[PDB]
This record gives C-alpha cells, structure tokens and sequence, in this order.
RNA sequence: GAUGUCGGCUCAUCACAUCCUGGGGCUGAAGUAGGUCCCAAGGGUAUGGCUGUUCGCCAUUUAAAGUGGUACGCGAGCUGG
RNA sequence: GGUUCUCCCCGAAAGCUAUUUAGGUAGCGCCUCGUGAAUUCAUCUCCGGGGGUAGAGCACUGUUUCGGCAAGGGGGUCAUCCCGACUUACCAACCCGAUGCAAACUGCGAAUACCGGAGAAUGUUAUCACGGGAGACACACGGCGGGUGCUAACGUCCGUCGUGAAGAGGGAAACAACCCAGACCGCCAGCUAAGGUCCCAAAGUCAUGGUUAAGUGGGAAACGAUGUGGGAAGGCCCAGACAGCCAGGAUGUUGGCUUAGAAGCAGCCAUCAUUUAAAGAAAGCGUAAUAGCUCACUGGUCGAGUCGGCCUGCGCGGAAGAU
C-alpha cells in the first residue's frame, strides 16, 4: 500500500467501499491493491 | 470470488514433460498424479516432434472433485508430418513453405474426431484449414 | 434492488418473533438466532418478509436488500446450523481451543488472548482441526475472524487459517 | 508552445474578463474542450495539453487550436519595489473566460479524441467539459 | 421523431428570460418561409433528454403551439457560459 | 423487447424438426461439458441423427406456440435434445452412445413413432438389433402405439390417485 | 519618548509534518535482513578542537545522532572577537 | 512639542498647477461670514445637439490555425564544362473562405452621462459677482472599471461613488471606515431593517416536500472513483434480463515461430477459422516467467431489474505547526 488520494480500480475484484469518512480499497484478487484513502 | 475454473489448459513440448519445470506445479495441485500422466503421455511421443506444444487438459470442480483428459496427437503434429516438414513457417497466411490436399486433410479430421466438435466430417475439415494456413501450408482442392 | 424484492417465504414450525424492529428466529435445533434492522422498516406478514422505508432516513433499496439477506441468513441458521469444519496450514502454530481460550503461537511470551464470543462453543478432533458449534451464522465467522486475524493466508507461500472466502491468488517461489 | 510569430509591441496590458464568452459552440472542429469558467494560461498549459493529446492519439488526425496567447506578461523581479517601472517580460498569456473552447479535433475517432481530452484537462488549473459539435 | 408542445411568450426581455430559467423553462424562435418568425417559450428538461439522441435534429418535429401546426426542424444551439444547459435554441420551418 | 431476431428464430428452427421427429430422446445436463458434446456430434454424423443443446426459455415459448406429442412433459428444466426424422432406432442408440461417457439415468422421457417411451423403456429401443429383428422391432413399436396404447393410457391415471 | 544587539552557558517551554523502540498492510519480501509503510506528543535525544560562533571542517560517543516556534526563547540571569 | 470657559447658526478638502517641491507655501477647485444679485443649480419627462468606450468582430493592421493559394522553404534530379533547366513527394503564412486575438487593430457600437429649451415636484442658494476669515496638499477598509503587483498582500493609484475621515445605535465571538440607517432632548410605548429565531442570549427543535450520515453543515482548489439517493427521455427488458450461485467457459487449439515451459497475458507473427442455448486465439490481474484466476457471454437454480447519456440533492480524501 501507498496512502494516496483519489481511488481507482486496480483489478476486477477491488470492491471499493466507503467505511466511515475514508474510502477503503478491500480486494479479493491481490492484497497488493489496498490503498488507504480515496 | 470462489476462484474456480473448469477444464484448465496445460501446454508443454512433447519430449520435455519428463522434468517438472516445463509441466509447472498445477497437474500435481488438482490431484492428477504426475507419475501416471508421465507414463501415459510418453506412449504417444515417438511420432511427435520435439519442442512442438502438446495440449493436456485437467478439470477441477468447486467441491474439489476432479476429472482428467489426455488426447490423441494434434492435427498440427499430423499436418507437419504428412507434408514432411519439421516445423512451421512462423508467419501466418502470407508465407508458404508447403501444401496439404483436402483428401489427406479429411483423414486428419477423422483422427482428431473425439476432441473435434463438428456436426459434419466437412465442418471438422473447415476448422483445420486455418491451422494449416498459420504453419505455411496452402490448402489446395 | 434485485434482493430487496425477494419475498423470502420462511418454512413451517419456524417461529419468527417480531418486536417491531427486533426480529428473533426460533425453531428446532438452535437458540438466539436473531437480526436488528435499524435503517429500514421490516414486516414479517404471515411468512413473506415485506421491506419498506423507516422514519428519519432517506436512502432507498440500499439497506432493504441488507435486511433481506440478514433475516434469510438467520432462517438458514436455526434450521440446519451453519457450516462448522475449520482448519489451518503452517507448522508449529496450532489452533487448539481449550475452553474459552484458543492456543496458537506467534512466538510470544504473553498470552495471545484469542478468546471465544459468548455466542459459540467448540471442540477439536486434532490440534489443527476445529469444529465450531452454534446456530447464528454471524458468531461462527466472528470467532473464525479473530483466529485468522494475524494468521491470514499469505499471498506468497500461502500459510494461514482457512475459512470462507480468501484473498490468496498464488505465486510460486523464485527459481533455485 | 503555440505562440505569436509577431505582436505589435513587446509589453502589453494584463487585461481582464467581464464574465462571458460568445464562442461557446464547436464550429471549426466536430468536437472540443470548453474551459467551463475563467483564468490565465502561460502558453505552458497549451503545450502540456498538446503533448497529452498527441501521445494518446499519435498520427491519427490533426489537432485544431482555438486558444491563443496574444498578450505578453511581465514579472517584477524580487530586488525591485513597485513604482520603479514595469518588470522584464516573463511569459505569454492567453486570457480565458467562461465558455471559451480551448482545443478541438475531428479526423481522429471521437472516443480516442474523448480519452485524449480527459488526459489534457488534468494539465489545466480548472475544471473543464467535453463538447461535441453534433448535427446542428 | 419527437412530438412536443410550446407556449407563445407570456414574458419578454433579459429580466423576463431569467425568470423562465428560474422555473426551468427557456425561450426559442421559428423562422423561415414567406412568413413572420414565431417566438415561443419551451420547457428546459423536456428537450435536453431528447437531444441526447440525434433524431431531434435528423428527423422533423411535431411542435404544437396555440393550435398551429406547420412542421419544424432544429437549428444551432446557444448554451450558458459554464453550463451545457440550453439558454436558447433556433429552429427553421420544414 | 429482443435485441436480436436470433432469440425468436431459434424457437422456430428447433420447433420444426422436434415436432417432425420419428424418434427423439430428451435429456438433462445443464452445462453438458464440451468433451461429452464433441464425442456425441462425432457419433451423430455416423447415425445421421441431429443433436441440440437448448435453453428452457425456448422450450416454454415452443410449447406455447406449438403443440408437441409424448415429448412435451420432458420440456421441464435444462435440456439437451437428440432427434431423427429418418432411421428411428439409430436416434435411440445415440443416447446409448452418450451413456458410455455419461450417466444413463438423465433421460426424463422419449417418443418413438408417436408412442410414449418411459426412461427405462428407451434403453431397450436403444439396443438397436440387426436388420430383420429391426423391421420386426419397428413393427412392434407401431402396433403398440396404434391399439395397445388406447387402454394403457386410461389405466395410468388410476394408479396416480391410489394412495399408500 | 527604541526595555539595549550577535556569540556561548544556565534554565526552559510548547506544534508534530516523529531521530528511535513499539502494533500492522504491501513487497519484484520465502526466512534472517531490508525497501515500501500507516498509527503515534509519551519518553530518552552526547562531547572536544580550531573560529567571536550557531553553521563550517574534523575526531569521537550512542541502538539511534530529529523537524518547527518562542521581541530569530532567555543581560529588571550571566557573559562581546 | 504645547494652547486654559461656553453656547448657537452654518460647515471643508486630501484633486489641479509650480517649487532648492511632496508632513511646507501659494494660486485654483472646495468651506464660511458679509454686501451684491440671477432661481441662477439639480433630477426625471419630452425637444434640440454631439460621441467612439464597453461589448462585439476579424475586411484592415500585427496576426491565429485548418483547408484552398500567387509565393516562400525542404528534398530527390538532367547532359554538352558552362549558362540553364524537364522534374512536388512534402511543410506551413500574407490572402481567400471559415476559426481564435489585441492598447500602439476597427468593416461595427450600446446603456448611462451631458448641455441649453419646455413641463411636474421639491430643495432656507447646489450655482453666480466682489470684500473679509480659512483650511487640505501626510486620506483610507469597500462598490463599477482599469492600470500596476502573482486578476498575492490588513497591497497601490486614478475616472466615477457611498460610508468613515467630519454621525449615535443594530449586525462578525461589542463595533460609525463593510451591510442597515441619519444620534435635538424626554417617553419600563409600538413597528421594522440589515442580522437573527434549541440553551448560552430577544424570537421557528416551523408547516409541506427532497437528501446526506460528513459534525459535511459551520474552512479553499486540482483531482478522482462501481461512495449514495431522487427524476424524466432511451437501449437491454417477465419471450428470462442484470448476469449472482451452480454448471459451460469452448472446436482447429491454448495456434505458429521463439523457448525453460512460451498460456491471449516474456516476445513476436497471428489481426483467422468451428459445432453450439454458449464461452473473446481475451478487458484486467499475477513466481518478472513455467502456473493459477476474475472476466464478458451461455443456460439452469429460476423469475427482475440494469446500464450509457442528461437534469438534480448529498458525501469523500485531498484539508499537517510555537498557547
């Protein structure tokens, strides 16, 4: 992970979810895609 | 994702499936014993050319049940053999390095037939034309 | 929205006790299998669960499927009881339950304090085979979740505690 | 960069906008990029935008340019106070105003042009919009 | 393709035009033939979702206004300074 | 609406031949597995029997637009369909060629020369005798469907009501 | 009608955009070891030279050798080349 | 630097022009007491009169780019030195048409402002002569608009204007320079403005409808996504969707070459052909790579939404400092 800003879809299994006030990437193709902010 | 695919593909040259890196891990992973496949596979390579990729087919289901296919040699192997060529042109359509008549082609179509889907012995012949065209064989009437 | 229109149709001898917003699912072979809907208002009817808007909220379809999924989940929960066979891969760890404590290693000299929720029980055939027991579909996956929490299946050599859907996609080691 | 061959004189007024544009529609191309509102471009943006469009589209069509830097703009050096004459000439500015179309294309497939103009907009200091000419 | 309706202008001027745009209405005009141009107000979000399809301009239009029907086709569009929304459209008789 | 004419066309193509058939055999697989389908197409050009894999949408719309005989109860669910208008015994042998590489209990029903053929009964028709015994078996099939069937059908409905 | 300045000590204090241990994701990370890496104000954070001296340049300590402000902290405390 | 009691009537300027001149002094505009004496001086209505800015535009001037082009440039070229030349395959102008732009450009040009007449109204002179008394030149936060500066700055200046300067009170977490308004004094009277309406602290936890779940509200931009809801028009669309869960995920064929193996996914050449209710020689991922996967599309299980465009509400992180 990199913390970043602005969220994009890295793979077809990034679900992309708004958890509290921060958009989280949770993925089920690779754990690699888990960007903390969008 | 559940992560299941049925009828998984594997691809290895005819004389290199005695060592494990050309076979990769997968044939072992769906529970098809590598020794029994290695012994069945060898029975069919004395007429197959070395370095030419032979199809091997494994199935896994969601409940970890598995089924396994070994196939009669490719139409590509027979089409090189019958025209007396070792390997293909390496350029599809425009480069010609030989020829195959239709009357031989129909015998090949009949030799691959349990894998071939075609509803006609002609429909099956029409499918192997474009394989002969990739390897630089011209299909003459 | 496709799943806020499913009419559920609960089976016969299943007791579905509606307190208005609190719903309690009872029947033979389990106890305390329940759901609380808080964004949407939920009707039972006779058995055909009917979904509609709750006072002080504005969102639509969004939680109305969630409710459908959560009430049906509990109806599968009391009847048969949700799936139970849990297990883990990777040497010297274990996942042997002893009472209210689950014993595993991370090499630490403190207790890991992996502990059982008040909703579950367990027993073990072997020190790496676990049978988790209950009739609420959430609590079996909640204790499953604390047990995998720092022994999740790694994306490189794969070792970890294995339950439900899993993020590992496999890679092979580097050549030697 | 797009730049003038020549200009009448070397230092010219900054100018300003009153808050409207009249060349709002696409008319020279068959699709383009509108500025939405207002601001300044240092010719540095035109260039950044042209790079962006040519690397995605490459030799597919031509680009038509609708923005032009007719004004030179001076900077006051840090060592000079105000009220000691106008600065040295620094960069050339196009003054952009609400609804001005910036960049157009027509020869290149419309979707290949569409993706080229989304890329080009990030190089820009303000939020923008794709316009297509259409039938009328 | 589309069969639409209009009213002949109740209110005219800039001030008047903004008070139609306040209510999500706009103005237009239908010119051509041997006869006068017919000034109308339209409704703004009735035509915006038509002209997403090319048929508003490619095929002729039924516009019924004060019981007159003459058949009409679209022309070039005037748009607001930072909105794609229609400020005003022209039409020719067909 | 349809997007295609194809979805309405294929209903007509299937209806024409399956209404037409002198023997057909109606079977279940729901995703046949390609290996089994390719071998059955191999054997279909041998017997001159034709075979289709087909959606339960087509069959429900087919029953609505067209009446079908002795095959129409077997249209419930996922279905593959083999059918011949000519050499009827060979039609019943192709399901017995498919039984070699798959389960034989998957047939729901059949018709043979207009007769209702139950799941067990089709396995004997599908035995396919050499030619003197074939013409004789084809005549027995036909004598049954003419005059044996009349009483038989009137009987099959009284067994369903009888309760244990 | 300016409370009178740089340097160095004493004695500090507050902001965290944390020098470091600490819990955790990815890794082109197998493990050891690292890169990448989020949380985090709690706590510890050296000395001698030359020069007026921070800085410079050097030698050395420590697991480690931090960032920012304070009438550029502090002569109604001390001290100017 | 400092200037000692009070009342009342009236009440500036900070621009112009010179300075051995810029915190000075003078003339002038402006302020007032006095005698003189014209409604002079004002608005809007209508009559008479004039304009070149804003905006807008590209014939013109300096141009703008696409195309057409006299021409200019680049590059290949001919034998009998030499002079000369048959010979465009290509770039981009003045112009030409269309498109952008400006102050030293203008084919085009408002609103308002102005004057002197004719009409309504009101203003204890706004304006006018000359004698006496000056003051300001060291004006500012802001509206319209421009120069200048980074269309920074509690920045700086002018044409034009308010307020304060030279006016109390109401409103920012008191407040005349900002918004409202014009403090003669007295009234435990009422109303209303800008501003406010749970408590702090004077009034709406308003009546009807939409929407967010962030303390956004009530702190700003780029940017971005399958964050979230409403609406009409439209393709798919109960004849089966969306495509989950299951099952298919194909035939030649998981193609040829290359190679360790070389899958569509290391690379290149394939850029095609086959039955099918159906499955691309593949949109995205991954030991770099042998491998494995999601994935549309097909059909069950089974029986309803779903996506591209646009109008519209609401979010997100981006938004880290001496106390």
């Amino acid at each position: 992970m990199k913390v970043r800003a602005s969220v994009k879809k890295l793979c077809r299994n990034c679900k992309i979810v708004k958890r509290d006030g921060v958009i989280r990437v949770i993925c089920s193709a690779e754990p690699k895609h888990k960007q903390r902010q969008g | 994702a559940k992560k299941v695919q049925a009828y998984v593909k594997l691809q290895v040259a005819a004389g290199m499936a005695n060592p494990s890196p050309p076979v990769g891990p997968a044939l072992g992973q769906q529970g098809v014993n590598i020794m029994e496949f290695c012994k069945a596979f060898n029975a069919k390579t004395d007429s197959i050319e070395k370095g030419l990729p032979i199809p091997v087919v494994i199935t896994v289901y969601a409940d970890r049940s598995f089924t396994f296919v070994t196939k009669t040699p490719p139409a590509a192997v027979l089409l090189k053999k019958a025209a007396g060529i070792k390997s293909g042109s390496g350029k599809p359509n425009k480069d010609k390095v030989g020829k195959i008549s239709r009357a031989q082609l129909q015998e090949i179509a009949q030799t691959k037939a349990a894998d071939m889907t075609g509803a006609d012995i002609e429909a099956m012949t029409r499918s192997i034309e474009g394989t002969a065209r990739s390897m630089g064989l011209v299909v003459e009437d | 929205s496709r799943v806020a229109k499913a009419p559920v149709v609960v089976p016969a001898g299943v007791d579905v006790k509606i307190n208005g917003q609190v719903i309690t699912i009872k029947g033979k072979n389990g106890e305390l299998t329940r759901t609380l809907n808080d964004a949407v208002e939920v009707k039972h009817a006779d058995n055909t669960l009917t979904f509609g808007p709750r006072d002080g909220y504005a969102d639509g379809w969004a939680q109305a499927g969630t409710a459908r999924a959560l009430l049906n989940s509990m109806v599968i929960g009391v009847t048969e009881g949700f799936t139970k066979k849990l297990q883990l891969v990777g040497v010297g760890y274990r996942a042997a339950v002893k009472g209210n404590v689950i014993n595993l290693s991370l090499g630490f000299s403190h207790p890991v304090d992996h502990q059982l929720p008040a909703g579950i029980t367990a027993e073990c055939p072997t020190q790496t085979e676990i049978v988790l027991k209950g009739a609420d579909k959430q609590v079996i996956g909640q204790v499953a979740a604390d047990l995998r929490a720092y022994r999740r299946p790694e994306p490189y050599k794969g070792k970890g505690v294995r339950y439900a859907d899993e993020v590992v996609r496999t890679k092979e080691a580097k050549k030697k | 960069m797009l730049q003038p061959k020549r200009t009448k004189f070397r230092k010219m007024h900054k100018g300003r906008n009153r808050g409207l544009a009249q060349g709002t529609d696409v008319s020279f191309g068959s699709f383009g990029l509108k500025a939405v509102g207002r601001g300044r471009l240092t010719a540095r943006q035109i260039e950044a935008a042209r790079r962006a469009m040519t690397r995605a589209v490459k030799r597919q069509g031509k680009i038509w340019i609708r923005v032009f830097p007719d004004k030179p703009i001076t900077e006051k050096p840090l060592a000079v106070r105000m009220g000691k004459g106008k600065g040295n000439v620094e960069y050339w500015v196009a003054l952009i105003q609400p609804g001005k179309v910036l960049y157009e294309m027509d020869g290149v497939p419309e979707e290949l042009a569409r993706e080229a103009f989304k890329l080009a907009a990030a190089k820009l200091p303000i939020k923008t919009t794709f316009v297509t000419k259409t039938v009328m | 393709m589309f069969t639409i309706n209009a009213e002949v202008r109740k209110e005219q001027g800039k001030g008047a035009s903004r008070r139609l745009r306040a209510a999500n209405k706009f103005p237009a005009i239908i010119y051509g033939g041997k006869e006068a141009p017919l000034a109308i107000e339209l409704d703004h979000d009735k035509v915006m979702n038509m002209q997403a399809k090319a048929e508003f301009y490619s095929e002729v239009l039924t516009i019924v206004v004060d019981g007159k029907e003459i058949k009409v086709k679209a022309q070039d569009v005037q748009r607001h300074p930072y909105k794609p929304k229609l400020q005003h459209i022209d039409f020719v008789r067909a | 609406a349809l997007n295609l004419q194809d979805k309405q066309a294929i209903v007509a193509e299937v209806s024409e031949v399956a209404k037409g058939a002198l023997s057909a055999v109606v079977a279940d697989s729901r995703g046949v597995t390609v290996d089994k389908m390719t071998e059955l197409r191999k054997a279909g050009r041998e017997a001159g029997v034709y075979m289709r894999v087909v959606r339960n949408t087509l069959l429900r719309r087919a029953v609505e637009g067209t009446p079908f005989e002795c095959l129409k109860d077997a249209f419930v669910g996922p279905t593959l369909i083999a059918y011949s208008m000519e050499h009827p015994g060979a039609a019943a042998r192709l399901f017995k060629e498919f039984a070699k590489a798959n389960a034989k209990f998957e047939v729901k029903a059949a018709a043979f020369e207009g007769e209702l053929i139950p799941a067990s009964q089709i396995d004997r028709l599908a035995t396919l005798p050499t030619y003197e015994e074939a013409i004789a078996r084809l005549m027995a099939t036909m004598k049954e469907a003419s005059a044996g069937k009349l009483v038989r059908t009137l009987a099959a409905v009284r067994d369903a009501k009888e309760a244990a």
